[PDB]
């Protein structure tokens, strides 16, 4: 799971770590392999600094992981209440 | 279907003789030497009493007019039970005085209107009055005292709710339930209560308060409107298994559900109790949020991309018990961890402090009182059940009355507060003739309470009436040893919301009914 796309994606987000939209692919790369833990804790600290980060493609990819993980995932189940209590 | 209309003199006779009945059947039991009553009942032994609320409950005539004319004074009466703990009594008996006077005039050609505009001048310059002649009570010693004095002079329960009540603070809740056995406890735990009561009747499983309790329950959170039970079948079943209650908090919950609801719930098989949530808008989500956290439960949204399909029995919250009076929820010791809590005074602290308006901040503060406040519980045991049960009635007695006094403070009772304050003003005057008449009317009714108490006793009732007048200060009369003296050393003594609240509604509706002119209902 330790692919070089995300070493690359990985490097560029250390490098800019404000970078909302690099963080929010990273993740969707990290997704992709299962590495679900890393890809949620990066786009959920995003989301606590700006709910409309990465011009709301954050959120959204955020809410897919989500969807992707389906509702029997303790480490979802988790998040969307956490979500559900940042954002009302 | 055929209808029967009466026009005027015609109606109000009838309307008079239905209140009189009602008048006549309640008024004996007023004071300390109050008479019986006996009512029949279908099977076995009648019952004997001597209650007010237990005698107005049951009374409903023959004829149509005049059974209108009771049932319409009758609701009027009960709110003020409702509102503030005592008096029912006492309003019939200053509806049926008003009235009486009030048509006899207006036999005699006066206007209506002015009358109207007379008495409701009279009653604002009372409660003026009334609001002038109290004394404060707010320390604990007199806390005490009160306590001790409403609940027939028992010194225990009297300390022990003033002791609670320092516990938690005056704005807190208090709660009574059973013990272990003759030693008195008292804790504090995390809790919850809101404005919402059931969405119907026939939830009622213990009818001598007409209120639901449920132990151990199952909770769950419901931010959207449902109208159709077919998704409410998998939490149903599987609410099923394990034998364990429901309580359903949505936003409304209309036809087909909540007759289903209703049914299952009345055959026995499943318990389920549902209700509104608190508010509206955007404030209504932040407290389901806030009730959640509270109780760690699921909040099932379908913004968020939520159905009820999608519900396991992990995501439902479960707590302690829950008690649902008419209009009010309370929810006593759930099972939320401290860190949860203290996160979110934390993010609402904060919030407090982002306020850009008055308005704003003070819902908020609301809201960190309610959540990080507590809830406060009282076990009582005494060795022999009977006395148990009996022990804790004169406590819950006892709970209403000392809210309700610290919240506006005491004055003279027995009757004698309401004959002070019309003495205090012969000097009331209006614009011309009519509305003077109100007037007098008003003043002259506002006796009749001492009047009756004493002529329970079997005394002479102007005599006493006229003395009682002739002093001033709290200086009145006991019905129990025939003394005169200062009313507030005996232990005589009221709150003084029940008895403006006696005063309002009682105008309230003798003004209604005295400018009336057609009825219409249907034929025998």
């Amino acid at each position: 799971a330790d692919t070089p796309e995300i070493q690359q994606l990985q490097q560029q987000v250390a490098e800019n770590p404000e970078d909302a939209a690099l963080a929010t692919q990273l993740a969707l790369q990290l997704h992709q392999v299962g590495r679900n833990e890393e890809a949620l804790e990066l786009l959920f600290g995003h989301l606590r600094k700006d709910l409309t980060a990465a011009d709301g493609q954050t959120r959204k990819t955020f809410q897919e992981i989500l969807a992707a993980l389906g509702t029997g995932d303790a480490l979802a189940s988790k998040y969307r209440r956490q979500l559900y209590a940042l954002l009302y | 279907a055929a209808k029967d209309v009466k026009f005027g003199n015609d109606a109000r006779v009838k309307m008079l003789r239905g209140v009189n009945v009602l008048a006549d059947a309640v008024k004996v039991t007023l004071g300390p030497k109050g008479r019986n009553v006996v009512l029949d009942k279908s099977f076995g032994a009648p019952t004997i009493t001597k209650d007010g609320v237990s005698v107005a409950r049951e009374i409903e005539l023959e004829d149509k007019f005049e059974n209108m004319g009771a049932q319409m004074v009758k609701e009027v009466a009960s709110k003020a039970n409702d509102a503030a703990g005592d008096g029912t009594t006492t309003a019939t008996v200053l509806a049926q005085a008003i009235i009486t006077e009030g048509l006899k005039a207006v036999a005699a050609g006066m206007n209506p209107m002015d009358l109207k505009r007379g008495i409701d001048k009279a009653v604002t310059a009372a409660v003026e009055e009334l609001k002038a002649l109290s004394v404060p009570c707010s320390d604990s010693k007199a806390i005490a005292q009160v306590g001790t004095i409403s609940a027939n002079s028992d010194e225990t329960v009297g300390k022990l709710i003033a002791e609670a009540m320092d516990k938690v603070g005056k704005e807190g809740v208090i709660t009574v339930e059973d013990g272990t056995g003759l030693q008195d406890e008292l804790d504090v735990v995390e809790g919850m209560q809101f404005d919402r009561g059931y969405l119907s009747p026939y939830f009622i499983n213990k009818p001598e308060t007409g209120a639901v309790e449920l132990e151990s329950p199952f909770i769950l959170l419901a931010d959207k409107k449902i109208s159709n039970i077919r998704e409410m079948l998998p939490v149903l079943e599987a609410v099923a298994k394990a034998g364990k209650p429901l309580l359903i908090i949505a936003e409304d919950v209309e036809g087909e559900a909540l007759a289903t609801l209703v049914v299952n719930t009345m055959r026995g098989i499943v318990k389920v109790a549902a209700v509104k949530a608190p508010g509206f808008g955007d404030r209504r989500k932040a407290m389901l949020q806030d009730i959640a956290t509270l109780t760690g439960g699921t909040v099932i949204s379908e913004e968020i991309g939520m159905e009820l399909e999608k519900a396991t029995l992990e995501d439902l919250g479960q707590a302690k018990r829950v008690v649902i009076n008419k209009d009010t929820t309370t929810i006593i010791d759930g099972v939320g961890e401290e860190a949860a809590i203290q996160g979110r005074v934390a993010q609402i602290r904060q919030q407090i402090e982002e306020a850009t308006s008055d308005y704003d901040r003070e819902k908020l503060q609301e809201r960190v009182a309610k959540l990080a406040g507590g809830v406060a519980v009282i076990k009582v045991g005494a060795a022999t059940e009977v006395e148990m049960k009996e022990k804790k009635a004169r406590v819950e007695d006892a709970l209403h009355a000392t809210r309700a006094a610290v919240e506006e403070g005491v004055v003279a009772g027995g009757g004698v507060a309401l004959i002070r304050v019309a003495s205090k003003l012969a000097d009331l005057r209006g614009q011309n003739e009519d509305q003077n008449v109100g007037i007098k009317v008003a003043l002259r009714a506002m006796e009749a309470p001492l009047r009756q108490i004493v002529l329970n006793c079997g005394e002479e009732p102007s005599v006493v009436a006229n003395t009682v007048k002739g002093g001033d200060g709290n200086y009145g009369y006991n019905a129990a040893t025939e003394e005169y003296g200062n009313m507030i050393d005996m232990g005589i003594l009221d709150p003084t919301k029940v008895t403006r609240s006696a005063l309002q509604y009682a105008a309230s509706v003798a003004g209604l009914m005295i400018t009336t002119e057609c009825m219409v209902t249907d034929l025998p």
